[PDB]
C-alpha cells in the first residue's frame, strides 16, 4: 500500500493529454496528498521521504505552469504597443476575454494554488483602456 | 472474542497507560514510541489517536484498545504454518525441490541425518510429497 504511490516531466506528458481541468488536476494531486496524510495517521522515514517528494512534485508542477504563466505575460507584453483597416482590425478585437483567460490561469494559481508582476497583471488590465485612450487619440 | 486474547489485551493496556489515568494519554504513547526507538512529529500523532480515538476523548481506552487489536488480528491457526513450512513456499503446486531440504540440512550443520525420510514419506511414490500427504508427515 506504499507500493501504490511509487513515482518527474512525466507531469509534462499529463499536460500533453490536454481550463477548470488543470485545478482539477491539482486537485487530484491534493487527494494523494490527503491520502498520504490519512495513512501517516495510519503508520516514518519511507513516509517522509515521499512525503517531500509531493513538496517535489506539486511545486515542480506549479513551476511548469508558472513558466507557461510568465510565457503567457511575455507574449502579452508584446501586443501592448489603408491604416484604416488595421485600425478598424484591431477594433474588432474578446481580446478582453483573451486577458481575463490569462488572468484566472494566473490569480487561481497564485492564490487557491498556494512575483512582483501582480502590479503588471493590474496594468494589463488598465492597458486596455490606456490603449482605447491612444485609439481616440489615433481616430483624427 | 477468546478468553486469553483478553489476558494479553488487559496485560499491554496496562504497558501503555502506565501511570494509572485509565484512558491513553499522548505522552504515555510518546513515551511507548520512545522505548521503541521513535521520535516522531506532535502532528501525525495527533492524526493517529484521532483515528483511533471513537468517543472524542482525545484519549483511547480498552475497547477501544480491542477494537484496533480486533480489526488487525482478525481482518488478516494451525493452516498458515504447517502450510507455509515448506509447501507455501510453492503455493499449491504440491512439488517440493529436494534441493530446498538438502540447503535445510546444510545450513543447520547438523551431524548425521539420512533423508529416507522423504524416501519412505513417499505417498504418490513418485520423489515429491503433495499438501495432503505433506500434513501426513507432520
Amino acid at each position: 500500500t506504499f507500493d501504490k504511490y511509487d513515482f518527474l516531466q512525466a507531469a509534462y506528458d499529463h499536460f500533453m493529454r490536454s481550463l477548470e481541468a488543470f485545478e482539477a488536476e491539482l486537485k487530484k494531486y491534493m487527494a494523494i496528498e490527503t491520502e498520504v496524510t490519512m495513512i501517516n495517521g495510519v503508520n516514518h522515514p519511507l513516509k517522509n521521504s515521499l512525503k517531500a517528494e509531493a513538496v517535489s512534485w506539486k511545486t515542480q508542477f506549479a513551476q511548469n505552469l508558472h513558466k507557461q504563466c510568465s510565457d503567457d505575460l511575455k507574449l502579452d507584453n508584446y501586443i501592448r504597443d489603408l491604416e484604416d483597416v488595421r485600425n478598424v482590425m484591431a477594433v474588432l478585437k474578446v481580446r478582453e476575454k483573451e486577458s481575463e483567460i490569462d488572468n484566472l490561469i494566473g490569480p487561481i494559481e497564485e492564490m487557491y494554488g498556494l512575483t512582483t508582476m501582480v502590479s503588471d497583471l493590474r496594468y494589463g488590465w488598465k492597458k486596455l483602456k490606456k490603449v482605447a485612450t491612444e485609439v481616440s487619440d489615433n481616430l483624427t | 472474542l477468546t478468553d486469553e486474547e483478553m489476558d494479553m489485551c488487559r496485560k499491554a493496556f496496562a504497558m501503555f497507560d502506565k501511570d494509572g489515568s485509565g484512558t491513553i494519554d499522548t505522552k504515555e504513547l510518546r513515551t511507548a514510541l520512545s522505548a521503541l526507538g521513535q521520535n516522531p512529529t506532535e502532528e501525525d500523532m495527533f492524526v493517529m489517536i484521532s483515528q483511533v480515538d471513537q468517543d472524542g476523548s482525545r484519549c483511547i481506552e480498552f475497547k477501544e484498545f480491542v477494537r484496533v487489536i480486533q480489526i488487525n488480528k482478525q481482518m488478516s491457526a494451525d493452516t498458515l504454518d504447517a502450510f507455509v513450512a515448506l509447501g507455501g513456499n510453492l503455493d499449491k503446486t504440491g512439488r517440493i525441490l529436494v534441493d530446498k531440504l538438502r540447503s535445510i540440512c546444510e545450513e543447520f550443520e547438523l551431524t548425521v541425518n539420512v533423508d529416507r525420510l522423504v524416501k519412505d514419506a513417499d505417498r504418490d511414490l513418485n520423489g515429491f510429497l503433495s499438501y495432503d500427504e505433506f500434513r501426513a508427515l507432520l
